[PDB]
């Protein structure tokens, strides 16, 4: 925050507040997009019924869920049962606000972000691990054992992944030199898109996200088909609406980030109006996403530990140590341009013979 | 661990109990128990006529019914010793392997959703559905039809059988290796 | 700073009573992590802010994440079974305990120090040179007891 | 509080769940797979949970056999409260054309029954047609043929105990 | 750049020992320990500084001592597991850490470098070994926690890290308590003893020869960076040799009545602490160290879970050379002409007598003749009827390894202006 | 350098958030039916015994973390280096390389013995 | 200076846990939070001295997490096979 303003204290809270109700209204209207999304790509329809075009489902739906009665286990530990899914939404609403919509002044006088800080990643990376802590914590405050080894399963995947995020994120820090979310973007306005410099740490990264509930892995799990995800599936009314919304939001998040640092999200070469753009990267991935939600199988997480800690996490740590070699001996950022794209060649035209 | 896989849930399809004995992510052995479903034809079955058991005969494997529905027929005519015409044994051939596509469409659709993701459950549907229609067509029923006869088969194929069977044998082969 | 200040090391006392008085671990580990929050905080407001995230990150996130995952493995949330408690201990405990804050008090007594130095919040950006620097051997004496500690580890466990 | 005494708000809430209503299958035998059709086309349903915790509607689909009924029972009870039993096809509705030691003559012995539907299998769309009553059930907006309007929950209707 | 040689071998054999049969990994674990000693003679007047990293006089003679004992341990140990040598030498690169340098955390980094690994080595699994393990590691952790707070009092106190910083009264008075007290927890003196008599008795002997040579040295040879004041010095000798010889007493067991002599040894070699010699000091653990390791080589020739005192009896018999030298060792160890143990013992006498403490000194001496009960106790137990004892006679490796390590002992009892002439500078 | 101020909106931020979700609570709870019977307070699966018992659970977690743990540690130490990297030099990133190079060595110990386990 | 009296006053609670709880890990936790004391008090003084108290404290974190997972390990090994921790449970080597 060398270059950018704070708006007073008041202000930032509105902001907050109006950023967690419209990640309420949004989790809700993107669970229709998905059900209808699927409904086309498996060549059926969505839901039209309670419409008009069907958008008044959440409404019915929400209605279902309080008033449904919160169901609290005996056998659960009292005071962990509760807390566990209180926990889980705090720390997935929270750090959305970093990530900047458009340029300073423009949220009509004041901030497109919420709160921008000095050290940005690392707000990230602290706030992702919280979540996984209301997961595996949730596992053991149902005190069924049964959601408890799914939480398990689940948090020792979704940890290495997670460490698979840092050394993702480590190669594009060093090109910018910033913590800064919106010094990263400005860097990619100069520069450009920073996926150009940056790709296979882009992968790793994307791929880093499959583990955080994104489906690819799976083995997650949700409770589906499986020795079950744990969490959810001891909990009725409003508290497991509470755990859904987390993991979405963190989706969205997610799908908000990749263009966000990667890519120039908003910042884009051309046109540059603030809002938009970043809701079209938004919206990008994650209709890609949707597709990757249908159209691909589980990894059992023996295959995800295998795929994370053995192949996407030592590959992250090499790409590092390159770009570490290249920005440390300042040559010039052409050779990552170069590098990257060559090394995109490679990691494409293998699939095709 | 001895962990105990449900009778319904968690996902174990079809209403069966497993005792999985397993410590870890492996597993040691599998103590299964049955009997969910246990209906008793093989009692009821003695309190009904050859002919009305030809209601409770496609009941039991309901994927592949018609199955149940030739060997029934077969073992009775065999035993009262009854000459079944051709054109119903032909009949017969295509409804047994017409409801052996639907069952074994049945069969990948669960398979590929079980572990694995779920799309192509519908495709298998799809084609499902036109088999279906099929039978329904020409016995009146989706499934459980009662159709095969001791003698032979209930009545013969409407006109608008025939097309249709085509339309599905047109489209499968392509559709077949599109799962494939 | 007092206002709020005063808050801040009564919430980090109070957090440390509970981790050690609370006979149920996960509460006592989940108190030690509320405690790591607010020290974290407060490395923030001391100008240290880094060294805060990395707490949180580290220690928060892994470490006692990892301690949790080690009581739910083991369950032991229930510590107290099978005594020896040997009551006429606790407050001889609770007396040793007394004198190791009495000391340190007493040498922190009478004690002005300069606490101004224009540190410019402990951000990794100015802390980087001292870490491939004046602390690289340090560093790389670290990195090297982390290798020993996974291979020991590793060998601790190993079953065969 | 179970979606009661406000005209605005309970028929609020009221159509909240019933448009809402949240089928748990619970599958038994052909009748299930006649269900697994209802996926398909469905529109206010088939979206699961499935864990039963997470949802209104109990889809008794097939032969209940003796031996299986303590089960359906728990599953029922360890549904979340505003819940609701659709019985599907002959053999849950009445003992159907297996009259005998091995199955339940009525599921309505074991859970409270809400609809009923006839057939073997039932067409999809009559358990459409069941879900519609059930949906307009909960609205309050159903009769019996004495003349009464039925309850939008039955099993609020039994004793627990 | 012994250093060098350690990082070098420890990193590379990690990963080596999967594509090598376990022997070849000793073989290997071996010659990297010796060739390190190499580099320390070919230094011998060359010290050498590069970090908070320091190598002088007495880094150079302490890990002298520390590779030599490193050395005689892995010979003994056979077993077909790679990392029970590649543990060993991490502890030793992170024992050479400890004594040079004056950085406080580096100091802690190199503590638990060193520490850690021993924990692991703790384990013939054999169910006192676990129990010997756990003490171990709690106790030892909780040092950690006291020598850290007391860096950070330092640091407190005054704007370093580094120790020899100017210092303060009663804060810097108690910082430098808090460094004291890891820093002597490692070398077992009292009251801080405890785990002494538990962990000798429980780990594998080998590994105890590993731990009360090298482990000792080390610890000594940081003690001495320290600037620790008279009165506490005072204490700590009184408290070590009393409670030290007076409950070796009462040792009914070989290791346990070695970890106890072992409490009050440290209590005699903390009296050159008071003028800090280190030629002295330096004199003095080369005298013990050859004797100590040669000690425990013979009580692994025993039994590697347990020896009792009788086992020891008739070893004469047996074996005259071991019989000889484990008497040796014990005299050495009680500190009687004409042996080394007598001028190393001598020379912290020397320099605690030059530093004018008295009373102590006279308690320290007179409970070092308590001492000799048990030291006969065993060193001419020597000579007994032998009784049904198990005996397997080492190779050649054991055999010239103690029977040189004796002989090395008198030498210098006799000959200490060879080695003495530079235990300073090197000349 | 970024100012104190901001910060301080984050404690908002989560004042926020904490707040709208406990508010999200006390709607769940207040609005409900209610009715605790022996039956649905029980886990799961009709006659129940899923988690049933079993003696603890595999390692397989505990690694996973202990790991996790060591190689964050990693980052940890890798961030301070990523921020000055170009202004530490040629010898910054030789040191920053023998840190990694490592810890990596501990990685492919790990690895080579694997945890299936 | 505050800190620094309170980072004192963490350590003394440490010691309350180490010497009172019954099970091994909860001692582990103790002396944990013991460290961390240790850490804030080098932070303060490192406000004062100008930031390598700062550093050390970090390379303090690292050594405690390399300890940690060693520690835990023990733990694991002694009672994994074993019931219930208390340490009271060895008592086997004696004076
Ligand atoms: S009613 Fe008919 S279709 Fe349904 S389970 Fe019974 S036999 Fe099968």
């Amino acid at each position: 925050t060398w270059s950018y303003p704070v708006d007073p204290y008041w202000m930032v809270a509105l902001k907050a507040l109006l950023v967690v109700v419209g990640l309420l209204t949004a989790f809700a209207f993107m669970t229709l997009i998905e059900r209808r999304l699927l409904a086309r790509f498996q060549v059926r329809m969505g839901p039209n019924r309670v419409g008009p075009f069907g958008l008044l489902q959440p409404l019915a739906d929400a209605i279902k869920s309080i008033f449904k009665e919160d169901i609290v286990v005996a056998q659960a530990d009292r005071f962990l049962f509760v807390l566990a899914p209180l926990i889980s939404v705090v720390f997935a609403l929270l750090a959305f606000g970093l990530i900047p919509f458009g340029p300073p002044g423009s949220f009509f006088g004041y901030q497109p972000w919420v709160i921008n800080l000095d050290l940005g990643i690392l707000y990230l990376f602290a706030v992702s691990e919280l979540a996984v802590y209301g997961i595996f914590l949730s596992g053991w405050a149902s005190g069924s054992k049964y959601s408890l080894l799914g939480s398990l399963r689940s948090s020792a995947s979704l940890i290495s992944y997670e460490l698979g995020l840092g050394l993702a994120l480590l190669a594009p820090v060093l090109l910018v030199g910033s913590l800064n979310l919106n010094d990263i973007v400005n860097w990619q306005k100069e520069h450009g898109w920073l996926f150009l410099y940056a790709f296979p740490a882009f992968l790793v990264y994307l791929i880093a996200s499959m583990a955080e509930a994104a489906r690819t892995p799976f083995d997650l799990p949700e409770a589906e088909q499986e020795l079950v995800g744990g969490y959810h599936t001891e909990y009725s009314s409003i508290k497991w609406a509470l755990f859904q919304m987390a993991e979405y939001i963190h989706f969205i998040t997610a799908s908000a980030l990749i263009p966000t640092l990667f890519l120039g999200g908003w910042t884009m070469p051309v046109l540059e109006v603030p809002y938009l753009w970043m809701f079209l990267k938004i919206a990008f991935f994650l209709f890609f996403f949707i597709w990757i939600r249908a159209t691909w199988f589980r990894l059992r997480y023996d295959q995800l530990l295998r795929f994370g800690w053995g192949f996407l996490f030592p590959l992250a740590l090499l790409w590092f140590l390159v770009t570490a070699l290249v920005v440390a001996l300042d040559l010039p950022r052409t050779y990552l341009l170069y590098l990257s794209a060559l090394s995109f060649l490679v990691l494409l035209g293998a699939v095709l013979y | 661990m001895t962990l105990n896989v449900g009778p319904q849930h968690p996902s174990t399809h079809g209403v069966l109990r497993l005792m999985v004995t397993l410590s870890g992510e492996e597993v040691l052995e599998v103590v299964p128990h049955i009997g969910y479903l246990h209906t008793g034809f093989e009692k009821t079955m003695e309190h009904r006529t050859y002919l009305q058991n030809i209601t409770y005969t496609p009941r039991m494997d309901y994927l592949h019914s018609f199955a149940h529905d030739l060997a029934y027929a077969l073992a009775v005519e065999k035993l009262l010793g009854a000459v079944v015409p051709p054109r119903a044994e032909t009949i017969r051939v295509i409804l047994n392997e017409l409801s052996r596509l639907a069952s074994h469409l049945v069969f990948l659709g669960t398979g590929l959703l079980d572990l694995g993701a779920l799309t192509p459950f519908f495709y298998a549907f799809r084609e499902r559905e036109t088999i279906l229609d099929l039978f329904e067509w020409v016995t009146g029923q989706r499934f459980h039809h009662n159709y095969i006869r001791i003698g032979g088969v209930k009545e013969d194929l409407p006109e608008e059988f025939v097309p249709e069977l085509k339309k599905l044998l047109e489209v499968l082969p392509h559709r077949i290796d599109e799962y494939e | 700073m007092s206002l709020l200040e005063g808050l801040a090391l009564f919430l980090l006392l109070l957090s440390g009573v509970l981790v050690v008085t609370l006979r149920n671990a996960i509460h006592a580990a989940l108190a030690l992590i509320l405690n790591f929050l607010v020290l974290a905080g407060v490395y923030v407001a001391l100008d240290a802010r880094f060294l805060g995230f990395i707490q949180v990150i580290v220690y928060a996130g892994a470490i006692v994440v990892l301690f949790l995952f080690v009581i739910m493995l083991l369950f032991a949330a229930q510590g107290e079974i099978g005594f020896d408690p040997l009551v006429r201990s606790r407050p001889l405990a609770a007396l040793l305990a007394l004198g190791v804050a009495g000391i340190l008090a007493a040498g922190l007594w009478g004690l002005d120090l300069a606490f101004t130095q224009d540190l410019k919040g402990g951000l990794p950006q100015a802390l980087g040179p001292l870490l491939y620097g004046d602390w690289l051997f340090v560093l790389l004496a670290v990195g090297f007891l982390l290798m020993a500690a996974t291979v020991v580890a590793v060998a601790l466990v190993e079953p065969g | 509080r179970e979606g009661i005494l406000f005209t605005t708000l309970e028929k609020l809430v009221a159509w909240g769940r019933s448009n809402s209503l949240w089928p748990a299958t619970f599958g038994l035998a052909c009748c299930a797979i006649e269900m697994m059709a209802s996926t398909d086309a469905r529109n206010d349903l088939a979206r699961f949970g499935a864990s039963p915790r997470q949802a209104d509607v109990m889809i008794v689909a097939g032969r209940l056999s003796k031996k299986m009924a303590p089960v359906m029972r728990r599953v029922w009870e360890q549904m979340p409260d505003p819940k609701w039993v659709i019985s599907m096809g002959a053999c849950a509705s009445s003992g159907g054309m297996f009259n005998n030691y091995a199955i339940v003559q009525n599921v309505d012995s074991v859970v409270p029954v809400d609809v009923y539907v006839p057939g073997c299998p039932p067409r999809p769309e009559a358990l459409i047609y069941a879900v519609m009553q059930l949906q307009k059930k909960v609205r309050g907006q159903a009769y019996n043929e004495r003349g009464e309007r039925l309850p939008p929950v039955a099993a609020w209707k039994r004793t627990r105990g | 750049m012994t250093l060098a040689i350690l990082a070098v071998f420890s990193v590379a054999l990690t990963l080596l020992g999967f594509v090598l049969p376990p022997q070849g990994v000793k073989r290997a674990t071996l010659l990297g320990l010796a060739l390190a000693l190499a580099s320390l003679l070919l230094t011998w007047g060359k010290p050498f500084a590069f970090g908070p990293y320091a190598v002088d006089g007495v880094s150079q003679v302490f890990t002298l001592l520390a590779l030599l004992g490193a050395l005689w341990t892995v010979g003994l140990v056979r077993s077909g597991r790679f990392e029970f040598y590649l543990l060993v030498l991490y502890a030793a690169l992170g024992m050479h850490l400890l004594a040079s340098t004056r950085h406080l955390l580096l100091m802690l980094v190199a503590l638990e470098a060193l520490s850690l690994p021993l924990y692991a080595l703790a384990t013939w699994r054999r169910g006192q070994g676990l129990e010997a393990a756990l003490k171990y590691f709690l106790l030892g952790a909780l040092a950690a926690a006291f020598f850290l707070y007391g860096a950070a009092l330092f640091y407190g106190a005054t704007g370093s890290l580094v120790l020899g910083a100017p210092g303060e009264g009663p804060l810097y008075a108690l910082a430098l308590g808090l460094l004291l007290v890891g820093l002597g927890f490692k070398a077992a003196l009292a009251p801080f003893h405890f785990w002494t008599p538990d962990v000798y008795q429980g780990s594998p002997t080998p590994v105890v020869l590993f731990m009360a040579t090298s482990v000792k040295a080390a610890a000594f040879a940081a003690l001495l960076r320290v600037a620790a004041p008279p009165e506490a010095l005072a204490l700590l000798v009184a408290l070590s040799v009393v409670v030290g010889n007076l409950a070796a007493l009462a040792q009914k067991e070989a290791k346990r009545l070695l970890a106890y002599s072992s409490i009050a040894h440290a209590g005699y070699m903390a009296l050159a602490l008071y003028t800090g010699n280190a030629q002295a000091l330096g004199f003095y653990l080369l005298t013990y160290v050859l004797a100590t390791g040669l000690a425990f080589a013979v009580l692994s020739q025993i039994s590697p879970d347990r020896v009792p005192l009788e086992a020891l009896r008739g070893l004469y018999r047996k074996d005259p050379l071991l019989g000889l030298a484990f008497l040796v060792a014990m005299l050495s160890l009680l500190g009687l002409p004409p042996l080394a143990g007598f001028w190393g013992k001598y020379l912290a006498f020397a320099e605690a007598a030059r530093a004018g403490a008295w009373g102590v000194l006279v308690l320290a001496l007179v409970t070092s003749a308590v001492s000799a009960y048990y030291y006969l106790g065993l060193g001419l137990a020597v000579f007994a009827r032998p009784e049904e004892t198990p005996f397997r006679p080492g190779p050649p490796w054991a055999r010239a390894a103690v029977v040189a390590a004796g002989v090395l002992l008198l030498a210098l009892g006799l000959l200490p202006g060879l080695v003495l002439p530079a235990l300073a500078a090197g000349g | 350098m970024a100012p104190i101020q901001e910060y301080v909106g984050t404690l908002i931020y989560v004042g926020v958030a904490l707040f709208i979700g406990v508010a999200a609570l006390l709607v769940g709870a207040l609005l409900g039916p209610k009715k605790p019977g022996r039956a649905k307070l029980m886990p799961y699966e009709s006659g129940n015994d899923p988690a049933g018992e079993v003696k603890r659970f595999p390692v397989h977690f505990y690694v996973v973390a202990m790991l996790f743990i060591l190689f964050d540690v990693e980052v940890a130490f890798l961030w301070p280096y990523a921020v000055s990297a170009g202004g530490l030099g040629l010898y910054g990133f030789l040191g920053v390389l023998a840190f990694t190079l490592l810890l990596f060595v501990g990685f492919l110990y790990e690895w080579w013995k694997g945890v299936m386990r | 200076m505050s800190y620094l009296l309170t980072s004192a006053l963490l350590f003394a609670l440490g010691v309350y846990g180490v010497l009172t709880r019954r099970t091994a890990i909860l001692v582990f936790l103790s002396i944990e939070l013991m460290l961390n004391a240790a850490n804030l008090s080098l932070v303060g003084f490192a406000r004062a001295y100008g930031l390598d108290g700062q550093v050390a404290a970090l390379m303090v974190i690292a050594v405690a997490a390399a300890e940690v997972a060693v520690g835990l390990g023990l733990i694991v090994a002694i009672f994994r096979h074993r019931e219930s921790t208390a340490v009271d449970d060895l008592s086997e080597l004696r004076g």
